[PDB]
């Protein structure tokens, strides 16, 4: 499976009994207490950039973690889940500053208070892809793919005053069908085109209104099937209509039913559960990948097919059989246990306990966390990796380049971003912005012998100079 | 069950204060 792609993740952020406290303080704590060199934009919070090629920085009040860009749903879970990692670790490191904050970090989208925050993927697209395609195609998907890709909530309604148990984090703060919001009013489709590429080439999908995922496969299935639907609507391939009355209103109202009957009514007549919608799609991503590969087709996309397919199938069955598979599902099994064993109604706090604890990114604290501890959860990759991925960048991308960069020569980088990196050389006058404006150049395989041999950063710009065509463009 | 037991171990203390005063700002 081969599509750039990367996750951008807003973490909450709770410091009880510190009145000194605010929440931009906090994050900043997070940010600082970890690491590196600063964000070349080309009020400045704090920002770094990772010998990983990640960002970690401050954003609307919390700390945010965004992957380096990867080329495929695994290594997306990946660099994401070193990215819980980090954030646990900079908390931790955090409370040995002078002012000495206990400060937690939650996983999740909301304080079922009526605030939610972000979490974003990205998706690198054909510039010729005509935008009304991308619309119509992928607002049935988002409005019924949280049925997998759903982390759970206690609540119903934006300010949570409502009882019950609904599928998503994010549903109930969605509010129009396309726009550029991303903190209010917020639309399924964000139109936000901002590749960091050659504009003439790329768009950058921005898409906004997933859940952040604790599960491994939950986190897999999201970006995979979506790319899976994104290959289908950039080759022209879907013919059906998809599209469904009051998008809106059905995004809300599939997530408060799970139990997974409510139907859309579909423009074309028909009347289908989130999950016959679902397996629609899945239908036509089989029926493209037959048609354009055969058999010839990579381990990775038979591998989404085939758990996107097995996950929906458990879903029309039986859906608390995925208890260790999907968060809603992990959570919900939680919940419901509590309640019988305490007869408890949906209003109870401590529900509210358990749906917000489940996302604390503690090894020890978190549910989810210690859910994996007790081999009560499946996972994707091995904890040994993801510590590798903490440190070393995707091999793959231009994330390559960034991340090796500030890990061998970081005293002497100015400053970084998704499409440069800037080197303050000793002796001289001025900064040396190297671009890199292709993604899937600076990679390994481009430049990672001369890396090998540059023993400084004046060797490295050198080598680098008048070859910005070869090696990133 | 058995899990119920280790997440009753690792829950927050003061459930009802805690819920209460997790307040966020609105972010994306
Ligand atoms: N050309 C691209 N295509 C797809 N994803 C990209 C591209 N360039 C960067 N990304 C990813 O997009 C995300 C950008 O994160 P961030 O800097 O927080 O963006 P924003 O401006 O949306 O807050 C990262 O996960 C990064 O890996
Ligand atoms: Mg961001
Ligand atoms: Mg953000
Ligand atoms: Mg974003």
């Amino acid at each position: 499976m081969h599509r750039v792609m990367g996750i951008e993740t807003e973490y909450g952020i709770s410091v009880p009994h510190q009145p000194n406290a605010n929440a931009m303080a906090a994050s900043s704590q997070v940010v600082n207490a970890y690491a590196q060199a600063r964000w070349d934009f080309e009020l400045g919070l704090a920002n770094v950039i990772l010998t990983n090629g990640a960002r970690l920085y401050v954003d609307h009040a919390h700390p945010e973690y965004s992957t380096p860009e990867v080329t495929n749903p695994r290594d997306a879970v990946l660099w994401d889940k070193a990215g819980e990692r980090i954030m646990a670790e900079a908390a931790r490191r955090a409370a040995d500053l002078p002012m000495g904050w206990t400060i937690q970090l939650y996983k999740n989208n909301t304080d079922n208070k009526g605030a939610s925050y972000g979490c974003h993927e990205n998706y690198l697209m054909n510039r010729s892809t005509p935008f009304a395609d991308i619309v119509r195609h992928l607002i049935p998907f988002f409005v019924t793919r949280q049925v997998f890709c759903g982390a759970g909530r206690v609540g119903i309604g934006a300010d949570g005053r409502g009882e019950g148990f609904q599928l998503s984090q994010r549903a109930d703060f969605f509010e129009v069908e396309v726009g550029l919001e991303t903190t209010l009013k917020r639309p399924i489709i964000n139109t936000r085109d901002e590749p960091h590429a050659d504009p003439e080439k790329y768009r950058r999908l921005h898409v906004i209104i997933g859940d952040a995922n604790m599960s491994e496969i939950a986190t897999y299935l999201k970006l995979g099937t979506t790319a899976l639907v994104l290959a289908m609507i950039e080759d022209g391939f879907l013919s059906q209509d998809f599209s469904v009355e009051s998008p809106v209103g059905a995004l809300r109202a599939v997530s408060h039913d799970p139990t997974l009957r409510y139907q859309l009514r579909l423009h074309d007549g028909r009347r289908l559960t989130a999950v016959q919608l679902q397996m629609e799609y899945l239908e036509q991503a089989r029926k493209y990948v037959e048609d354009r590969f055969g058999t010839d087709v990579d381990d990775m996309t038979r591998d989404v097919l085939d758990r996107w397919e097995t996950t929906l199938v458990r879903l029309a069955d039986d859906p608390m059989q995925l208890s260790r598979d999907l968060d809603w599902v992990a959570k919900l099994s939680i919940l419901e246990g509590y309640r019988q064993r305490e007869n408890l109604p949906w209003s109870a706090h401590k529900l509210q306990l358990v749906d917000l604890q489940y996302h604390d990114v503690r090894p020890d604290r978190g549910l989810y966390n210690r859910l994996v501890a007790r081999g009560r959860m499946n996972l994707l990759v091995d904890e040994a990796a993801v510590r590798t991925a903490m440190h070393e960048p995707p091999n793959d991308t231009r994330a390559y380049f960034r991340g090796r960069c500030l890990a061998k020569f970081g005293a002497e980088i100015a400053a970084a971003s998704w499409d440069s990196v800037i080197f303050d050389l000793p002796g001289r006058d001025s900064l040396q912005r190297v671009p890199t404006l292709e993604p899937l150049r600076g990679t390994r395989a481009h430049v990672g012998d001369l890396l090998d041999r540059c023993r400084s950063a004046t060797e490295l710009v050198a080598a680098l100079t008048g070859g910005e065509n070869l090696y990133f463009q | 069950d058995a899990i119920l037991d280790e997440i009753d171990d690792v829950l927050e203390e003061n459930a009802e204060e805690f819920v209460r005063s997790y307040i966020q700002k609105g972010g994306e």
